[PDB]
């Protein structure tokens, strides 16, 4: 078992989140610096997010060790994932939700049914906190419980594109994000995010409380925004490149507006309908935790 | 259960239901093992013969899970029952015998 | 010495079912026929079981 | 039958009257005061002559057309 | 630090992990089913779906 | 066809009530002899105006 520090698991160098960029391992924030925004005529106004359902889906008798992390990260930023609701192994997270369960969420991102030798794992209490919300990802598909896949993206915009003033106001112009860019940049970014150990970020977002939690929210804001950026590229209506004096600037339009588009394209990872409901549920939960 | 494809239009279709009943009598144990998969045929039966009662029954929940203190908690949600559920906490709701 | 609790059980079962088939609304004439025939075949199964 | 001039009120009334006599909507009358009859599904089922699945469901169980809560009329 | 992706740079690497399927997988095999035709053609319904 | 529509809207059959009033089905259904022993009567022969 890994003891959780005074800060989150994210304080450990073992869980550093760093997208590749300009021949080095950039922290997500210094990539977010590269982003710039062309405001348009439309306005995003964030409605209050509905409270996530009390129900935690049954973790049906699965003998094996589910690889939960890989599933979440590929339903979120995968270059080929689809029918993420079909297997429905996200419900397995619920097995960790019980007090004193023998299940352990390993750093590998696997859910072992039993504590096992030479496999380090998160403190079961904190994991019970994290499961207590994110097990609800298991009912991202069920008709009674699906998230809005349209409204929540306005929040994404605010947490990504928003200035401190637009953020405090709760209403920002729809923006067209852009950055000077290399070939295949969005695919490289998303694959560099699929590798992230996001369960660290999620477990700390659920377990930490008080001032120690708040310092997390600032320290890891840019990480959240990077995931948000990959999602927003997944739903952007179009991702043009602009030539400009032998420098190319990638431009995605628009941040904060789900286009619902499901046809594939070389430029960015694509959501099947199932991944739309998944990411929308994930966002409902993750923002519901993020604002408190 | 070896799946039956009955759609229950003709009155003669009651035969299949009787075939389950006899099976529930001659072999309660095996019936208890396959009962959810037979519930899936019984639902196509009730929806065709008793649509109002079926609506109310399904609206309560297609399945339940007994808790500590032994009380039942119906899902509130109609859904097909896999045998993958037999090892789970879930029970077919037709057999709750709860009025 | 004479009654069989099992067979009497089946009797109330086929009686229930006969009421079920009887209460069944049908529109086709053939369905109307197989309704009454189903009732007769039940009443014969009862004796097999007995 | 009257391409150019108004249908006389006599003929219009008698024809509308007899056609009105011909219509009949499947229903089960009840005592509870809270019920309403789902006129849409009733007349719709009648128009298709009770062939579509809603029409079948109605001709078999007309009491399904009665509803207390308006929404549950269709959820049923 | 995460490792540098191999396709990101110009050097050639001659030892690499390849995912592959064990005998237990199999794909592209013909699979068998039990078709069960409707009991009556007149009992089928098309609308309203 | 007109009188037939008006007739069969009342019902293809009927049953006598315990009070002795007639109660027509309101439904247009073809008769079968299975109904001869039933509560039902052909509606053509009700002799009710
Ligand atoms: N077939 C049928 N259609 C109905 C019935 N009641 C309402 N509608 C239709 O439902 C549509 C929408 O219903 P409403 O929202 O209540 O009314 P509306 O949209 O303003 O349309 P109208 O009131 O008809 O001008 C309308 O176009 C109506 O034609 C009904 O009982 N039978």
């Amino acid at each position: 078992m890994l003891q959780q520090p005074t800060g989150g698991y994210t304080t450990l160098e073992q869980f550093a989140f760093t997208i590749r960029n300009d021949g080095t391992n950039a922290t997500p924030t210094q990539f977010l610096q590269l982003l710039s925004y062309e405001a348009t005529e439309n306005e995003l106004v964030k409605k209050t997010i509905p409270t996530p359902e009390t129900h935690l889906p049954s973790a049906r008798n699965v003998p094996g060790n589910v690889y939960i992390e890989d599933a979440i990260t590929q339903a979120l930023f995968g270059i080929s994932a689809q029918n993420v609701n079909a297997h429905g192994y996200f419900s397995r997270l619920s097995a960790l939700a019980l007090p004193n369960t023998s299940a352990r969420l390993g750093l590998d991102g696997v859910i072992y049914n039993s504590e096992t030798i030479n496999i380090p794992f998160y403190d079961p209490a904190a994991v019970a906190n994290f499961a207590a919300t994110y097990a609800k990802l298991g009912n991202a598909s069920t008709p009674r419980y699906r998230a809005d896949m349209i409204d929540i993206y306005a929040h994404v915009g605010l947490e990504l594109a928003g200035t401190d003033a637009e953020r405090a106001a709760g209403v920002m112009p729809v923006k067209r994000a852009k950055f000077d860019s290399w070939e295949g940049s969005l695919i490289s970014l998303s694959r560099d995010v699929v590798n992230w150990k996001i369960l660290a970020f999620l477990i700390d977002l659920c377990s930490l409380e008080g001032e120690a939690l708040r310092a997390f929210k600032t320290r890891n804001r840019d990480v959240f925004r990077m995931m948000l950026f990959i999602m927003s590229t997944a739903v952007a209506a179009n991702v043009v490149n602009r030539k400009v004096t032998k420098r190319v600037d990638r431009v995605l339009e628009y941040i904060g507006v789900n286009s619902m588009r499901t046809a594939g394209r070389t430029a960015t990872i694509t959501y099947d309908l199932s991944r739309h409901e998944f990411a929308a549920k994930f966002l409902q939960l993750t923002f519901t935790r993020w604002n408190a | 259960l070896k799946k039956i494809a009955e759609s229950f239009e003709d009155p003669s279709s009651i035969v299949v239901v009787l075939e389950f009943i006899l099976f529930a009598l001659f072999f309660p144990t095996e019936f208890n093992r396959i009962k959810g998969d037979i519930q899936n045929v019984l639902l196509l039966f009730f929806s065709r013969w008793y649509p109002v009662e079926y609506g109310i029954f399904v609206q309560r929940g297609a399945t339940y899970t007994i808790n500590a203190a032994g009380e039942f908690e119906f899902s509130g949600r109609n859904e097909k029952w896999d045998q993958a559920l037999y090892l789970s906490e879930h029970f077919p709701a037709l057999f709750s015998d709860v009025p | 010495t004479v009654t069989n609790e099992f067979a009497s059980r089946f009797r109330t079962i086929v009686a229930t079912l006969a009421n079920v088939v009887n209460e069944r609304a049908v529109q086709d004439d053939m369905q109307k026929a197989t309704r009454s025939c189903t009732k007769q075949w039940l009443r014969h199964l009862e004796t097999q079981f007995d | 039958k009257y391409p150019s001039k108004a249908i006389p009120a006599d003929e219009l009334i008698d024809n509308l009257h007899s056609w009105m006599r011909s219509v009949h909507l499947l229903h089960v009358r009840s005592e509870d005061n809270t019920l309403r009859y789902n006129w849409m599904l009733g007349v719709y089922a009648r128009s298709t002559n009770y062939t579509t699945p809603v029409g079948q469901l109605v001709v078999n169980a007309p009491a399904i057309l009665n509803y207390s809560n308006p929404q549950d009329a269709f959820n049923s | 630090q995460v490792g540098i992706p191999k396709l990101e740079v110009d050097h050639i690497s001659f030892s690499n992990v390849v995912s592959m399927m064990t005998a237990n997988i199999r794909t592209g095999d013909d699979m068998a089913v039990e078709r069960v035709n409707p009991d009556d053609v007149r009992a089928i319904n098309i609308r309203n779906a």
